[PDB]
RNA sequence: GGGUAGGUGGUAAGAACCUCAGAUCCGGAGAUUUCCGAAUGGAGCAAUCCGGUAGUUGGAAACAGCUAUCAUUAAUUGAUGAAUAAAUAGUCAAUUAAAGCAAUACGUGGUGAAGUGAAACAUCUCAGUAGCCACAGGAAAAGAAAACGAAUGUGAUUCCGUGUGUAGUGGCGAGCGAAAGCGGAACAGGCCAAACUUAUCAUUAGAUAGGGGUUGUAGGGCUUGCAAUGUGGACUUGAAAACGAUAGAAGAAGCUGUUGGAAAGCAGCGCGCAAAAGGGUGAUAGCCCCGUAUUUGAAAUUGUUUUCAUACCUAGCGAGAUCCCUGAGUAGCUCGGAAAACGUUAUUUUGAGUGAAUCUGCCCAGACCAUUGGGUAAGCCUAAAUACUAAUUAGUGACCGAUA
RNA sequence: UGAGUAACGCUUGGGAGUGAGAAUCUCCCAAACCGAUUGACUAAGGUUUCCUGGACCAGGGUCGUCCUUCCAGGGUUAGUCUGGACCUAAGCUGAGGCUGAAAAGCGUAGGCGAUGGACAACAGGUUAAUAUUCCUGUACUUACAGUUAGACUGAUGGAGUG
RNA sequence: GUUAAUCUAGCUGUAACCAGUACCGAGAACGAACACACGUAGUCAAGGAGAGGAUCCUAAGGUUAGCGAGUGAACUAUAGC
C-alpha cells in the first residue's frame, strides 16, 4: 500500500521550505511526485503562482490527535479484526 | 536413382589410384538388370534389380 | 457489469441489443465526420460494449448473425419510372415516325 | 448488411458543390475490400432509399509528413458516391 | 487470484471521461485472432484476382448477403473397374500422418575441394576441414565381446587425466599418432528368429495368431521330477504426501549546529542490526523513502520426488540321452577402393564375381601352420557420465564506457 | 593553402503593382527563338511531383515576396475507354511418370502466359484540380424473370469460317 | 422433349462485377549521382515558294534556356573577309 494518499495532512522534511503543513492533491506514483497545496509554488511566465510537485522522499505525515504535534514513521500492519490494511504511527499509536 | 528397390544398395564413391597413386574420385554403379518376378498373388512385374539380390531371389525360388 | 448479462436472456434478445448498439455506433462515428459530437467517450464505451456481449456469445455456440429468424423515396422511384417510360415512349415513336 | 462497409461521409466544396445540383450525390468513404453492390445494398439497409447509382475509386497511399525526420504514409481509402431519385434527399 | 487509489501506451498538454458496488496494474486460465505466407479450392507479379459444392435469408430469377466445406502424398478400409474371361492397373469415396520454420550453437549420415607447408611439386599435408544436402533429438551417436590381450589377468558403451610425443607410420621428407595397462566420472542389461507345440487357413503353409526359448564355467528344446510364490524393473493407472515454478504481505533504528541555494557533508549527542547489498532523495544517509536479512503467501496452471494399491514383464535346483535348434548369397576367397595412428597390412568395411561348416562346430590371439587359451558373428533395443545456450530468472566482473 | 582564383553548365527591354527589401515575383506592352516542333494526345516509366492558401531555415551554382522546395486543405467517379472475370503464340509450370549420390533435371494430361484475336457510346457542357467516367441530349450490348406469337431443339464432339 | 423442352421474335420489369483514370511524359518530374546540351515506342503534322515531313519566314500554340553589368587589350574558340 502507499504511505501517502491524496486527501490528507502532511509536511516536509528537507528543503528551502521546512514544516509546510499542507494538503496533498496528486500523487504520479510511476515518478515518485506529490503536489502539495499551498507550497512551492513555481512563478510559471506564461506566453501564474502554480505549485509544482515535490518528492515522495521529502514528505512524512502528521499526526493531529497526538498531543504534540511532532512527526513520525508508519506501520500498514495494524489490521482490524473487522476491516482491512490501515496506517499507524511507530512512536505511538493512533491510526492514519 | 541407379539403386534397386529391393534393398537401397546405391552407389559407392572411392579413389581412382592410378599408377604414381594419383587421387580422383569415381563412381561404382551397381549392376542393375531389368529382370522380371512374380507377387504371391499374380501381379507379376518388371523392376530393376542388383545381380547379386537376383541370385538370393533365384535361390529362394521367387523367380 | 459482465454478471448482469449472464442473468439476462443470453440467447436471443442479444442480437437485438447488438443491432441497436451497432445503430448507434455507426451514428456516433457519422456524427464524428461533422461536429456536434459533444460525447466522443461513449465511442470507445460502446465498442467496449460491444466486446462484452460478442463474448458472452461466443462462449455459447452462438453468432450475432442470422440469428434474426420509406416514406417518400418510393414515390420518387416512381416518377423516375414513369420519366424514363415516357422517353422510351418518344424515342420508340420518333423511331418508327422515321419510317 | 454488417453496416462496416460505411466509414465515413466527406464534407469537402466539391462535394457541397455537387449538393447544390438536384440529384444530392452523397459521398461516403467505405472498407476498401468492399464492392459497389455491398455498399449500395448497405445504403439501403441504413437508410431506405434505393440509389439510382454507385461509383467509387481508391486513394493510393502517398508520403506524408514530407521530410521531417519521422515521414510516414497515408491512408488507403475507397470513396463510394451515392446518387439518388431527382426528388428526393435525406441526412446524415 | 494479488493489490490498492488513482487512471485513460512515449514524444503529451488540453478536453471528455472512468474510478474506492473495487479501476489501472501484476500472475494463471481463456475467447477473439483480417490478408499473405509450408499456403493447401484455382490462379498470381506476396499481402490481389477468379471460383465449385451443401445449407440458410431476401428476391419472381439470375444474383446478393450469413455460415460450412473443397490441395497433394503415403498408409488403411470400402466401392468401382479396362487390353481380356476372370483377375490386375486405373477411378471414386471415408479415416490418420507430415508437408514449413529456426537456436548463424551442438549430432549422425551422404558428398566433398582448393588457398597453404614441404622453402619448387605430383606421393602427403591442409582435411574428411569449409561448403551443399537429408534426417532429427532434447541431446544425439555408441553399446552388453565370434573382445583386449599375455595372464593363476579385466569383463557393455561413453567422457577426463596418464601411458606419450611412446610402439609405430611416413617422396622414412614435410609430418602423423594410437591400442593396451592404470587412475577417475557413471553403471542396467534386456528382448526376437530357431527348433517344440495349440488353433485357423482349397491346410499342397512354404501363412497368420498364441504358448516356449534367448545362449559360452555352451545354452535351449525332448522325457521325468524337486523347490518356489518371491524380488525387480529401461514399467500402467489412479489416490495421498512433500518440495518447488509462475503474482505478493510484514519487515528496526535521529535530532541539533555550522558551511551553504540546497546537508545526506563535517562536528556534538544517540539508536537499530538475522537488515553496513542497491537505488533514489537539491553535495558522499546503516536509522527520509523503495528495498534488503528474516518470516510468511496460491483460487488456477504446471514441474520433481516419495508412499499406497494397481496393471505388464521378471524367478531356482535335479536325473535321462550318438534325438533336434542355435541368425547362408552369410563368413571367407579373387580384382579393384577405403576405416583404422598405418600411405592397403593381420582386424573392419564393399562395387563386381565366387562361395562353407554346424558343439568332435565356427572365429580370434598384426603373414601362415600346429599346440594352448580366449569368444560364440552373419537379429533388435537401452537411461548415466557427454556436447551446446538463441530463451527465461537471479547474479557476477583488477570486462567497454559514445572512434570503446 | 591553392582562393575570394576558375566556374556559375544556348536569350531581352520597358511601364505599372505588391512588398521592408525587386534585373530575377505578379500584371501589361513589345521583342527573340521553336514551330515534322520547345506545338497537342498517349504507351511504358515516375508515384502526388496535380490544384488552392501560407513560408522563405535548409535545396535554387546569385536575389526571391517566388519555386517541381517546405507546411495546411483538397482532387482521379466506366455495363460501352485500358486490362481481368473470354482465347491462345514463343515460353513457363506441371498430378502421374522417366532420370539422377541428395538437392534436383526432363517431360504427359492439365494450368498460366499479350506484344495478337473476339467483344455494346457518341457530340456538347461543366470545376481550381476529373472526364467517351460527372451532367444534357441521343443510343447500343448481355443476362434474368413474366407475358404474347411462331417454331422441335440440337453438344464437351464433327465440319466450315475465324 | 412430347402432355413438353428449347429456340427465335416483341412487349413489361430487374441487373450489369474488379483493378487504372490526377500530373510530367522530357534543354527541370524517366534512365544518365544534377534545375546534366545525352537517350527514350506510337499518334495529330497548317501557309508561301517548294516533288517533298528538304530549306527560310511564319500560322495554331509555347518559351524568356535560373547569375548579371561593363570594357571591347593580349590570347582562345566560332564566324566574315
Ligand atoms: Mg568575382
Ligand atoms: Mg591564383
Ligand atoms: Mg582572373
Ligand atoms: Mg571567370
Ligand atoms: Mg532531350
Ligand atoms: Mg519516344
Ligand atoms: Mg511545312
Ligand atoms: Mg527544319
Amino acid at each position: 500500500m502507499q504511505r501517502i494518499k491524496k486527501g490528507d495532512k502532511v509536511v516536509v522534511i528537507t528543503g528551502k521550505n521546512k514544516g509546510g503543513s499542507g494538503i496533498v492533491l496528486k500523487i504520479m506514483p510511476a515518478r515518485q511526485q506529490a503536489i502539495v497545496e499551498g507550497l512551492n509554488k513555481v512563478t510559471r511566465h506564461k506566453k501564474v503562482q502554480q505549485e509544482a510537485p515535490i518528492f515522495l522522499s521529502k514528505l512524512a505525515l502528521f499526526d493531529q490527535k497526538a498531543k504534540q504535534q511532532t512527526i513520525g514513521k508508519i506501520k500498514y500492519v495494524m489490521d482490524p479484526k473487522t476491516n482491512k490494511k490501515t496506517r499507524v504511527f511507530k512512536k505511538s499509536n493512533n491510526t492514519l | 536413382a541407379k539403386k534397386d528397390q529391393l534393398t537401397l544398395r546405391g552407389p559407392l564413391y572411392g579413389n581412382n589410384r592410378s599408377h604414381s597413386k594419383t587421387i580422383t574420385r569415381r563412381k561404382w554403379n551397381v549392376n542393375l538388370q531389368p529382370c522380371k518376378v512374380k507377387t504371391a498373388d499374380g501381379k507379376t512385374t518388371r523392376i530393376l534389380v542388383s545381380t547379386r539380390t537376383l541370385r538370393t531371389l533365384k535361390k529362394h525360388n521367387r523367380l | 457489469t459482465v454478471a448482469k448479462e449472464l442473468r439476462q436472456k443470453s440467447s436471443e434478445e442479444l442480437v437485438k441489443l447488438v443491432i441497436k448498439l451497432k445503430g448507434e455506433l455507426l451514428e456516433y462515428r457519422f456524427k464524428l465526420a461533422h461536429g456536434e459530437l459533444d460525447k466522443p467517450h461513449l465511442i470507445n464505451q460502446t465498442r467496449r460494449l460491444l466486446a462484452t456481449i460478442l463474448t458472452i456469445l461466443t462462449e455459447r455456440k452462438l453468432n450475432w448473425q442470422e440469428e434474426q429468424a420509406n416514406e417518400a423515396a418510393v414515390n420518387a422511384w416512381k416518377q423516375h419510372l414513369e420519366a424514363n417510360k415516357a422517353k422510351l415512349l418518344k424515342s420508340r415513336a420518333k423511331r418508327e415516325d422515321a419510317s | 448488411d454488417v453496416t462496416n462497409v460505411l466509414l465515413k461521409p466527406v464534407l469537402t466544396e466539391k462535394v457541397y458543390f455537387n449538393q447544390m445540383g438536384e440529384t444530392k450525390k452523397y459521398v461516403f468513404v467505405v472498407n476498401p475490400k468492399a464492392s459497389k453492390t455491398r455498399v449500395k445494398l448497405a445504403f439501403e439497409l441504413v437508410y431506405g432509399i434505393k440509389p439510382l447509382k454507385v461509383n467509387t475509386l481508391i486513394r493510393k497511399p502517398t508520403t506524408i509528413r514530407g521530410g521531417s525526420r519521422f515521414p510516414g504514409l497515408s491512408k488507403l481509402e475507397k470513396l463510394a458516391v451515392i446518387t439518388l431519385p431527382k426528388g428526393i434527399a435525406i441526412s446524415v
